């Protein structure tokens, strides 16, 4: 479960916006010290998409994404891999998803940083899929 | 000095369209066109009606000398610009009396037979439209047969029973009376009963 | 009324009377498409332009104006259309076929009978029903003119060696007045029938290919069939879910994944009147 | 048992709400202004000037904005404003000798009199994004030479006196107006050109190009681009001689095309025309490249690719007609479809029996 | 007697200040914003990315001011910017069942599991040109509705379960990649659909339009457009399992197309699929029409059009290329033209002799 | 030569950017009484062109004109077709070219109106024709 | 030096290898048209792309680039390429012709005749030189592997019988080493017989079209032409108005409007050593 674990926080840092990120970061003020392994790069992601959804590969175009890597005092390594350009963010992602692996800071971040992280991308989704279901045609009800 | 059109335009050309359309499309039936009140004399309201719902600078206009008056003409060229030749090949609406000739008659175009549309249709003022040579119409717009007795032409009475052009060539015939208007396209079967 | 600072009907007079010159002659020719000068339309081409100046070209004060689109009155281009001749005409609207003076229809005719003085307007994508066949007008312009009419029975009787059927279904040709192959707009075999000797004049606009053409009242209209093969409407094995109609063309309506449907009437109007007769 | 619902109504207004709401965007940005649109997406206006048949600029940034940036839809909103709209006049025939040029190339010849004037271009421009656009700057100085326009031929005159090319003589004939009537095949010059100034820009230009790569090649030669200022005049009724009513930017391009060699007369240079409002100059070059195509019946050409099929490439050039009628498959067709499955269902327990 | 000059570099500047200034505009008014034009120009962007083949809306954003609005030059702009981008990854494949909706409809069936959801849309609007977006206005407030999204089932898996289409089964075929190999006509259906994503919009709309008026009929039905974000996830070598890196927003169509009766199963519906990024549809049902059509090898059919002639509608359909090649008619050509001139003259004399 | 002259002056205030003209007619004060014979309408100019510049004609889009009409109290009328959509221009254009048909004003306002306006764009002409010319390609020179 | 923040010469290092494989199989392959995955330039698809990429996989720190156009190293085209490659290679250049290493042009041959080690690349619009006989590649390719060139002696011979002379100008097809008919991009004829048993290796590339041939030095270039319709070049009745050759390709340039012209060097550098020897 622990790979589950992890993909699941490098997924809600990938999703965040990176204004709201920097901000949380910054307002726990973690205090670690790490080295820059792979300096944030922006180069492309190939895009493959299927024959009607389901059928054979083809390729849909490329998308931007941004890589960074760090590593820890410890030897811990963290990653990100984000669509984009923010090569900040991607550092700070990458600072988490290796802070995140440490069981002093897997605890406190995950109460403090993560799920507030998902919940408020939950919270901006929900109320997007109030606006849209506004257009929604009726046609019956069942009586 | 120029004669008045419709007090209200828009509406009197609407309504005149729709019985002009009732009468095309049922052919035999008459119908009255009262949005005007006087027409252009010797113009009947009916056919004035007509003009001035249809007539325009697209649709060359050719008058018979009996119903062709210099009132007349500038009344319809300040009121629907429509031009007017004095050759009834040229024109796509033709307005004539009783006295049309045969030769008036098939100079008028009929159309062509991919372009059957491009022909001219005969607004002609009878004396009456219902003390004449009895006809039995049938066809599109006739469920089963419709008796009319219009004061009819031997020119045009020929036209209609013998059909000399054949489908889809052919001029539509407007009959006008006054007020009053029946139609007769160039699709109905007419038998002098 | 009127009261959006556009001329009624949102057409000018010269447009209205151009499309009334194309209307007049195209029941003088039933069944032939005549060409009219068209004009762009609040709604795209292919949204309904000809059936919409149609009616903004017939439509007066006093009419009651009907708007369908797939047989229901609240489909979403029935709305924006109605919605539209409401605001530039102000003309009573009405969902009831038998109150209707003008009907505008998209792909239905209703299975209420229609009645004298009746306007029924179809909105027609392609007006040329040798289109599929040949697409280009150059040949079947000339194809009307000189009723060369092979390749339509060849392209029948070749469908009926294929698959034992005729492939078409849906805007099925006819011959009008025994001379013209017409295009019934995009209608269902199932409504065909009732072009055939009815008391209402039919006129058809398709905007975005220039054409107007009309059948009157009371004209001969027979879709092309064999004898052996004769012409055969769709027919389903439920009624209508809702009014339980055998005699009414029907929608399939998905309601689940696991492949739960029902079936109930394109025409709502008429759905709702049989629902009330029960 | 299921009931019918009224949801059509306000399910189209909750979406046309959704989109001015998407249109409008964040509101922490301010919104676009139609001037700013006008002035700094120029060349998105003048094709949707071109092609939406009304030469405003504002009214073509109005619609770009009201269209959310959608070439296409405000192509047809233009459009469909320009039905609203009475015809006041007529213009006198333009005369491109008398453009105030902004603009002035020719490919046929080094040097030319008058000039090579390059102009605004973005041609020889190295296509690397200029990630300084992401901040407000500063836009250069401009570098100022000598006031004075220098007489500018166009080089098809410099190559008919020549006898290389035919002089283009007017007859007197009258235009066609596809506008007024509906196209007739086959159209004539007149017809076909006011079609491919309505055209859509890619379509052409893919015609244009499959042309240059033997689809019907015409050998063409830029002969001469011409960008600037002409003026319209008409003659008012009221007054009976002609007033001068303003300006319009366009652009013209002359192509020069494979010369022909008649039973009597010198062998000559074809040529195509094409003419757009405002700068941008591929349309133009596609239309005259087209235009060209497209006369080969005047010049007996056996076709070699669609771009010389008349009736294929000019009825379904009209991006309005086009995405309109692909556009329309979104639209309710569950009656047909239910006509089709019908049939489709019966065929099959017919093979299965 | 006349010496050489230089003027190359010197007018080159001139000409590229030209075009900056006239992009920059009026000074009152203040500069365009690359984010303003990716909220509020959000169309355009979007074809930008389909066309560019980079899904990054400010970069797109940024071409489009770059380009002044220009949608050809910016698409050149940001497919030039790929090239100077390294690959860091390959997407596992796409799955549209995972989209979350911002539009789903489907035309075949009057009601769907999951609904008709309109969303945001220019559909059912009267086209009238908007007057008080000349100045500054107020976005309506949305209404709302239930937050949940309903289950939406791809239309053709429900059509494939009835036995009345094809379920489109993946083999584990090597996908072609025509931006690192030159495409080999005929093309396997991954590579046509490649070029196809990045076709030129209104190319591939006129084909498909003609496709709808019988060139190459294939009887097409909008069984499903769907619109909204879809997640993309990667495998990194450094740790071996899949990670999300963020989500798109994509445009989905599939097409049903007419049925055939192969000799050995029963009769069924073709389709056809279309694939782009951002919200604008019509290039995704282009696409999805063209693609059927390209599809005719495959299910014999004789081709009645030439959007069925494959190496015709590849070959013109990248605006880049085809843009490219008729706008290089702009650069000098009088070498060449000269050559021309020499033997139309000797033609000529010969001629006349 | 009259009609040239109204020519030329009709010419001037068609060219004139609005709010310069308006500006001027402001500053000029001009006390003059007049009825609208027509108010500015808004309407289309459809523009032919010609093949090859000098050939067959042919109908290359339409422009937006505005057209004003009014008449002076002696009876002058002034008339204005002016490309685009600003009725207050049209209306001032018809207004100016209804009072330099009387003698009390050709004068003063050809001298203070007119020439003034003609004189502010040819200045605005040769500062562009300079800029562009900025742009022309140099080959050879003549020694 | 490369100080704009792009890798040498602008090609990351796969696709520089990748033209090279290219040009290697060109080589070895002479006249055949090496399919090549080309990428997107800061220049569009037209402008000179295949001739970039070229240079850029073939060019060292220590090369001496000579860009020309038309024969002009001032040509627009050729100023805008030569400073994106002091961009991003630092490299100098010249426009001389016999100090250059590497010569990229577009539709001329310098009047200067090559020498060993010296490359000059050809930009290519149209790589294959059946096109405009045959529009497709599925057939002009097959034509090629089978030497199948027929149709394009029928097009001569039809040529010839049309109008007395064969009708191409430029681009002049050409028969490499006795086996593959080659475009030699549109170069004037004038500069077909330079080809044959040149020191220098020719290089050819299209980058719209994606292909890649060359010519190796000392290989036979072959004009094809009949024995009675031998292959000529073009003449003019003038010599150069600036240094007065009667031996070089003459650019036409128009003076006035009254027809007064006169005849200049294509070849810009060869009229300046012609003009500074007399
Ligand atoms: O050309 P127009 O604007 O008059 O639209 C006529 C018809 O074309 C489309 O095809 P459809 O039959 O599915 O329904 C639409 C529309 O009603
Ligand atoms: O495809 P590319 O980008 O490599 O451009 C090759 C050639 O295509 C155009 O045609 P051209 O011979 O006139 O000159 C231009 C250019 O040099
Ligand atoms: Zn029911
Ligand atoms: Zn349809
Ligand atoms: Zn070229
Ligand atoms: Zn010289």
């Amino acid at each position: 479960a622990d790979t589950a674990t992890r993909q699941h926080w490098m997924s809600v840092l990938a999703h965040s916006q990176p204004a709201e990120l920097a901000a949380r970061l910054n307002a726990l003020n973690i205090t670690a010290d790490y080295e820059v392994i792979r300096a944030a790069e922006t180069g492309l992601v190939q895009i493959q998409a299927r024959m009607g959804g389901t059928g054979e590969r083809f390729f849909a175009g490329d998308a931007t994404l941004t890589r960074a890597a760090v590593r820890l005092t410890d030897g811990t390594l963290g990653y990100s891999w984000v669509l984009g350009r923010d090569k900040q963010h991607a550092e700070r992602c990458a600072l988490i998803d290796a802070l995140m692996q440490q069981s002093r800071h897997f605890q406190n971040l995950s109460e403090t940083l993560i799920a507030p992280l998902d919940a408020d991308r939950m919270a901006r989704i929900a109320a997007r899929q109030a606006e849209v279901n506004a257009s929604r045609v009726d046609f019956f009800t069942m009586v | 000095t120029l004669e008045t059109a419709f007090m209200l335009p828009v509406q009197d050309a609407q309504h005149s369209f729709r019985r002009l359309l009732k009468a095309m499309s049922e052919p035999g039936v008459i119908v009255a066109l009262h949005q005007l009140k006087r027409g252009w004399q010797p113009l009947n309201i009916a056919t004035t009606s007509v003009l001035l719902t249809l007539a325009d600078n697209d649709t060359p206009v050719w008058l018979s000398t009996p119903l062709n008056n210099d009132i007349v003409n500038q009344s319809l060229r300040f009121h629907t610009n429509a031009p007017l030749v004095s050759q009834p090949e040229q024109a796509t609406f033709a307005v004539t009396d009783e006295a049309i000739s045969s030769e008036q008659l098939n100079a008028l175009s009929t159309g062509t037979a991919v372009a059957p549309e491009a022909g001219a249709t005969l607004i002609l003022q009878v004396a009456s439209l219902s003390g004449g040579r009895m006809l039995r119409l049938t066809g599109a717009g006739i469920a089963e047969e419709r008796m009319i007795a219009p004061q009819l032409p031997e020119c045009i009475l020929h036209e209609l029973t013998e059909r000399p052009h054949p489908f889809p060539l052919g001029i539509d015939l407007i009959l006008t009376c006054g007020e009053r208007l029946l139609a007769i396209p160039r699709t109905t079967h007419v038998e002098v009963c | 009324a009127n009261l959006s600072g556009y001329n009624f009907a949102y057409l000018d007079e010269q447009t209205k009377r151009m499309i009334r010159r194309a209307i007049l002659k195209a029941v003088a020719i039933p069944g032939y498409q005549v060409p009219f000068g068209g004009r762009e339309m609040p709604m795209p081409y292919g949204w309904g332009t000809g059936g919409i100046q149609l009616t903004a070209s017939v439509i007066g004060e006093s009419d009651v104006l009907k708007v369908i689109d797939q047989g229901a009155d609240d489909t979403t281009n029935a709305v924006s259309i109605r919605n539209f001749f409401k605001r530039v005409t102000g003309v009573n609207t009405t969902e009831r076929t038998d109150d209707a003076t003008l009907i505008q229809t998209r792909h239905r005719i209703p299975e209420t009978p229609l009645t004298e003085d009746q306007i029924i307007i179809f909105q027609v994508p392609i007006p040329e029903p040798l289109r599929f066949i040949e697409p280009r007008e150059t040949e079947t312009r000339t194809m009307h003119a000189l009723e060369e009419y092979g390749v339509m029975q060849v392209k029948l009787y070749e469908d009926i060696a294929r698959f034992g059927h005729i492939a078409t279904t849906y805007a099925y040709p006819v011959k009008v007045n025994g001379r013209y192959v017409m295009d019934p707009s995009p209608i269902p075999k199932f409504d065909n029938p009732k072009m055939d000797m009815m008391p209402a004049l039919q006129l058809f606009g398709a905007g975005r290919e220039k054409r107007i053409y009309a059948v009157p009242p009371f004209t001969r209209v027979e879709s092309l069939d064999f004898d052996d093969h004769p012409f055969t409407v769709q027919q389903w094995d439920e009624p209508c879910a809702i009014c339980g109609s055998t005699h009414s063309y029907l929608d399939e309506v998905v309601l689940d994944d696991a492949g739960n449907r029902m079936f109930v009437c394109s025409d709502t109007d008429y759905c709702r009147q049989q629902s009330e007769a029960k | 048992m299921y009931v019918a619902v009224k949801g059509g109504e306000k399910a189209i207004d909750a979406a046309h709400a959704l989109q001015e709401s998407r249109r409008r965007g964040d509101t922490d940005l301010p919104e676009l202004s139609v001037a700013q649109i006008e002035q700094q997406l120029n060349l998105a206006v003048d094709r949707v000037m071109t092609e939406g048949g009304i030469a405003d600029r504002e009214l073509a940034a109005l619609a770009l904005k009201q269209a959310s940036g959608d070439n296409v839809e405000a192509i047809f909103l233009l459009r469909a404003y320009r039905t609203t709209l009475a015809k006041l006049a007529v213009s006198e025939p333009l005369d491109t000798t008398g453009m105030r040029l902004e603009r002035r190339i020719s490919a046929v010849y080094k040097d030319i009199p008058g000039g090579q004037l390059l102009g605004p271009t973005y041609d020889y421009t190295h296509r690397l994004l200029d990630f300084t656009l992401l901040a407000n700057g500063e836009a250069p100085t401009l570098t100022t030479a000598d006031s004075e326009q220098q007489p500018s031929p166009h080089v098809f005159s410099l190559l008919a006196r020549q006898g290389l090319a035919k002089f283009e003589e007017d007859s007197g004939a009258q235009p066609d107006d596809i506008t007024r009537t509906p196209p007739v095949y086959p159209c004539s010059r007149s017809s076909r050109l006011q079609q491919l100034m309505r055209g859509d820009e890619g379509y052409l230009l893919a015609l244009a190009y499959s042309t240059q790569r033997g689809y019907g090649r015409n050998h063409p030669f830029a002969g001469e681009i011409r960008s600037g200022y002409i003026d319209v005049s008409i003659v008012p009724e009221e007054l009976g001689f002609a007033v001068n009513v303003g300006e319009l930017l366009m652009t013209e391009c002359e192509m020069v095309n494979g010369f022909i060699d008649p039973p009597d007369e010198p062998p000559h240079f074809t040529r195509g025309y094409g003419l757009v409002f405002g700068m941008s100059e591929r349309k133009a070059m596609a239309m005259a490249l087209v235009d060209r195509a497209l006369q080969a019946p005047e010049y007996g050409e056996h076709a070699t690719g669609p771009a010389q099929d008349e009736e294929f490439v000019l009825a379904h050039a009209d991006n309005v007609e086009a995405a309109g009628f692909v556009s329309h498959l979104k639209l309710p067709h569950y009656v047909d479809f239910q006509a089709e499955l019908e049939l489709l269902k019966r065929l099959q327990q017919e093979k299965n029996h």
